[PDB]
């Protein structure tokens, strides 16, 4: 005789989105759906700088002007999901046996808890990356005490 | 993966001449070209190898380096279907050599210029004016005495000859044949031994000498039976040095890499690495070393 | 999740086909299948095209990659990809630093001590930080000890920038290929002028793929880097690179101490990897800010270093 | 106290409902503080209500 | 399925559940039954239901002998 | 491909075999299934001389092996193929770091049979593993062993020319990207001692065939010592002895190529392995 086998799972997860953290407070979030080809980035200020105008002969500022750049910090994250074959092949099929619908939609519990587990990690490694931007281009505030 | 290529002839094969090919399936053939569809004048060891020039083995041993290799599975009417050889695939190689060697070691095995005789395995078409000659495969320790007996011949042409004219087997004797003069790659392989030679003779050791020495005058081993019991004067005026291990071992680490070039030298030729050998089927799964 | 589960479905292995030998109405309509499996997977149509991207997992490996951890001022940003590099052997047990070298870079190790100089020493124009690196290049170049010392490590894949303790990828051994999946080819940038072909030196037989093989040589004035690119086997490119090393015999000859070792050997030749031989080497032009040196560009490599054997 | 329900407070496996909730506030109770009957009249004066 | 895992692991299939994790196969041991019935050596015997054997107290039963 | 070749212990095995058997479950071996030739163990018994050119013969003709699961009947290992890769480890009792090294040696353990080996007191069987260790040590402890043996057999002859602590102080270590290794030098290693003596003893006579075979450009390199032997000796003496010299020339350069050659590409020395194909 041989005993199906049945198994407890707890898919223990808390679903955290990026726009449900108040880190997204600090980002203009937009979604580029090809950000794979971009390869450079751009932005550009033109500050056009007032001066005032002084009663002493002074050498004036004629019109100052910074046309300034910002490239774009560009990183990927990657996260891998294995998937086991064996729960796969029973996928394309179909339960006639309650056999087979016992394990099929086991491996479907499988499979669903394999894809939410990975939209979870690319939203955790998301905010991860996101704090990691802000914490390298934040200096500390013992030197923006006075710099600022 | 296909691979499969598809020699076509130009002209049509005669019925005895399908019974000699079919008499030869699973054999090694060198190719000319790796590509799907080929033609005749190009298959197998011919055009390395013709009647009209001398046998030199040498660069039949390089052109079986350079080009590929392929096994006969298909032989019918204008057309002879063989399969490739690559690594990472197990191939079938059948014993239908003449000089028969039996493979009951499993040994890795070794592609050879027929040195044997052309006539055993000349096959002949009358289709078309080519002749294929199909390469020799035998494991590597007959190998190496062929190959040297090869190398040797030149060297004694000058100055029992028919013990290294024939070759040596542990159930028979066969003949295989020597040219009188070996060829150019040939003189020039016996020239690079030379330099190499006379150029590594006052790089050897002293220490090993006294080692033969004493054991001449003290206990034969059964390795120790060439010398006839006599030892030469040169051995003796090389042990008029005092031992030390520093020029010793600086002397034995360019000895290394001087056997190692030397085994770069020495092997010529493809070998193949065979597992699980069956004697009764008389085929071997065999891949490329 | 819809986008990432229209992914997945499209990058899958097809199942395999089964044959009920048992039941009699199963067995007709699954060599039904088979039939209509062979006739789309065979024909000149989209459908035999379509089943050439499913792999059926023999043919297709991924290979291997070496994440090596090295010095920012040792190495230069502006290089292309394909670069062979070369990692030295390092004394120290606990080290952390596998100090990595790309052939200008280790042109400027050859010339500093005596086209690609102009180009070399404008890309790592202070010598004495890559000359402090090498704990000892003269002595180990005298007792011509540097070839085992020197080992490489395949064509840079991905160069990841830190502006100290930089990051790079090679692949050691197999396909090369990038690591990024929106994917590109890597193609291998060999500098033209230390890239010599060997047919031309030479001046019959078509084989599967033209290798490329890498000479580090022991030249009287200083080493030497030469790119070796033969369609033979290794072991006969040691007799070709025998008779090509002609005045190298002679120069062994006229050193006629035979107790000095050191001029007995004459470099040493290592096989880098192996690229297809039906498409040859491209040339291209490789430029800096200012300059440019015409550059070997080999496509569809396939590395898998071998071990220095002695000329 | 709170850190003592913060230390306890972490990953637990086979959960559920909003079991026992209380009846004025409507608030699940999260856990149990088994005390003496000392620290229970100390536990009222200091915490008060 | 065949038990009452409803309470035990919760209701939420996304969260917890049940999953076929191994096919384990046993064999049980077919072990042969006997009656005194279905046995052959009832054929010596030829055996009655008393069904109270403190009914009879004498140990002697008599034997009348017709010749 | 479908890989896994299982092997038939006939005894259960206990668990101070499961344990040893553990210790080393990353290493390779050799393969002939049979669990009486399974190995080099059959070359290591008591029932042969060990003789090492044979055991290099039959460690150079056989497949490899590596192991990666150990049971109480079952020992699953994979063979060796030309085409993948597979991930060993460096568990070898002389313990030699594979740092950075593109390239491991295997060949026959010539450290002792005690120190890489597993002794089954329940089976028929006694296994033992080769030396995997990188080419540079590799042919550092053949010289080092070569010379010593001839340097030790000269002083049972006549130790009147050489010091075995002289010998001794240098032969017994070797020094490899700075780690100091101690070699345990004790029979073994004779054969081919010997047969590099006879090859180095019958190479002036060669050299001088070969150079009167095709003048004085390749008469000048040898010294006044190494030049002089006269012109006399027969025709069949001078063929066998360059016959079977060179004979032993052949078998001696493919010896000191050290057999199956591994190759590396990332030693990761907190888990003690490296992604290895056959080379």
């Amino acid at each position: 005789k041989f005993e199906v086998l049945l198994g407890v799972y707890t898919n223990a997860i808390q679903y955290v989105r990026f726009l449900e953290t108040a880190l997204a407070v600090s980002c203009v979030n937009t979604e580029f759906k090809d950000l794979s080809r971009m390869t450079d980035g751009k932005i550009q200020f033109r500050i056009s700088v007032p001066t005032i105008a002084h009663g002493d002969g002074r050498r004036p500022s004629k019109q100052r002007t910074f046309i300034v750049v910002k490239n774009c910090h560009k990183h990927h994250i990657s996260t891998e999901m294995e998937l086991s074959m064996l729960d796969l092949e029973i996928l394309h099929s179909i339960p006639e046996t309650p056999v087979e619908y016992a394990e099929y939609v086991g491996a479907v519990k499988t499979v669903a808890s394999a894809l939410q587990f990975g939209v979870d990690a690319l939203e955790r490694g998301l905010i991860n990356t996101v704090l990691s931007v802000k914490l390298r281009h934040a200096p500390p505030m013992f030197i923006l005490q006075t710099l600022a | 993966m296909d691979l499969k290529v598809v020699v076509s002839l130009s002209s049509r094969l005669y019925t005895d001449e399908i019974a000699k090919m079919q008499q030869r399936i699973g054999c090694i053939l060198p190719l000319a070209s790796t590509h799907g569809t080929q033609n005749v004048q190009g298959l197998g060891l011919g055009q390395v190898y013709s009647l009209e020039t001398v046998p030199d083995y040498v660069s039949m041993y390089n052109y079986l380096s350079d080009c590929t290799l392929a096994v006969l599975d298909e032989v019918s009417v204008d057309s002879l279907i063989l399969t490739k050889i690559v690594p990472g695939q197990t191939y079938a190689i059948k014993n239908k050599y003449q000089p028969f060697f039996q493979w009951h070691g499993t040994g890795s095995l070794s592609v050879m210029p027929p040195v044997f005789g052309r006539e055993h395995a000349t096959v002949k078409l009358e289709s078309n004016d080519v002749d294929i000659v199909f390469p020799m495969v035998l494991p590597t320790p007959i190998a190496e005495e062929v190959l040297q007996k090869i190398l040797l011949f030149n060297v004694y042409s000058r100055v029992v000859h028919m013990h290294l004219g024939s070759v040596s087997y542990l159930g028979h004797h066969y003949e295989l044949a020597l040219p009188e003069v070996p060829g150019p790659l040939g003189l020039a392989l016996l020239d690079n031994l030379s330099l190499y030679f006379c150029i590594m003779v006052t790089l050897l050791p002293r220490a090993s000498m006294r080692l033969v020495r004493g054991l001449i005058r003290h206990e034969h081993h059964d390795l120790l039976n060439l010398f006839q019991e006599m030892v030469p004067d040169e051995i003796a005026r090389i042990d008029l040095d005092d031992l030390s291990v520093a020029d010793d071992l600086s002397r034995m680490r360019v000895m290394m890499t001087y056997l190692q070039s030397l085994a770069s030298l020495f092997n010529l030729g493809p070998r193949l690495a065979t597992a699980a050998y069956s004697q009764e089927t008389l085929t071997a799964t065999c891949w490329l070393r | 999740r819809r986008r990432l589960q229209r992914r997945i479905a499209g990058l899958l292995p097809p199942p395999a086909r089964r044959l009920n030998i048992s039941r009699g109405s199963e067995f007709t309509r699954d060599v039904r299948g088979l039939v209509e499996e062979h006739a789309q997977a065979s024909s000149l149509s989209a459908a035999a095209v379509w089943r050439a991207g499913l792999l059926a997992p023999s043919g297709w490996r991924p290979p291997v990659f070496g994440d090596f951890l090295i010095h920012a001022s040792s190495f230069n940003n502006a290089e292309a990809t394909g670069t062979p590099l070369f990692q030295f052997k390092q004394s120290d047990p606990f080290s952390g630093v596998d100090a990595v070298f790309t052939p200008l870079s280790l042109f400027i190790l050859m010339n500093h001590g005596r086209g690609l100089t102009r180009m070399a020493n404008l890309l790592y124009d202070s010598p004495a930080t890559l000359a402090d690196l090498v704990p000892d290049f003269g002595r180990l170049v005298a007792d011509r000890r540097f070839h085992n010392f020197i080992t490489p490590v395949g064509p840079l894949v991905e160069n990841i920038k830190s502006t100290y303790l930089n990051k790079i990828t090679t692949v050691v051994h197999g396909p090369v290929v990038s690591k990024a999946i929106p994917r590109s080819t890597v193609k291998v940038t060999v500098p033209q002028e230390a890239f010599v072909d060997l047919d031309a030196w030479l001046s019959q037989p078509c084989p599967a793929d033209a290798r490329l093989y890498v000479a580090l040589t022991y030249e009287e004035a200083g080493p030497r880097f030469t790119f070796f690119q033969s369609s033979r086997g290794h072991c006969q490119i040691m007799n070709i690179l025998r008779i090509y090393y002609s005045p190298s015999i002679m120069h062994r000859y006229a050193v006629v101490q035979p107790l000095h070792i050191e001029e007995l050997t004459f470099g040493a030749v290592a096989c880098l990897g192996t690229f297809s031989a039906t498409d040859g080497w491209r040339r291209s032009a490789f430029n800096y800010r200012g300059s440019s040196l015409p550059v070997v560009e080999i496509d569809s490599f396939y590395s898998n270093v071998s071990d220095w054997e002695v000329i | 106290l709170s850190e003592m329900v913060a230390a306890v407070s972490g990953e637990s496996v086979l959960k559920g409902v909003s079991t026992y909730t209380t009846a004025k506030g409507g608030e699940p109770v999260g856990g149990v503080f088994i005390v003496t009957d000392n620290v229970l009249r100390q536990l009222l004066t200091f915490l008060g209500e | 399925l065949f038990h009452s895992f409803d309470l035990l692991v919760g209701k939420d299939a996304r969260e917890a559940g049940i999953k076929f994790e191994v096919l384990l196969g046993v064999y049980t041991n077919a072990i042969q039954y006997v009656r005194f019935l279905e046995t052959a050596l009832a054929v010596s015997c030829v055996n009655t239901e008393f069904k109270d054997l403190s009914r009879m107290t004498d140990g002697k039963i008599q034997f009348r002998i017709s010749v």
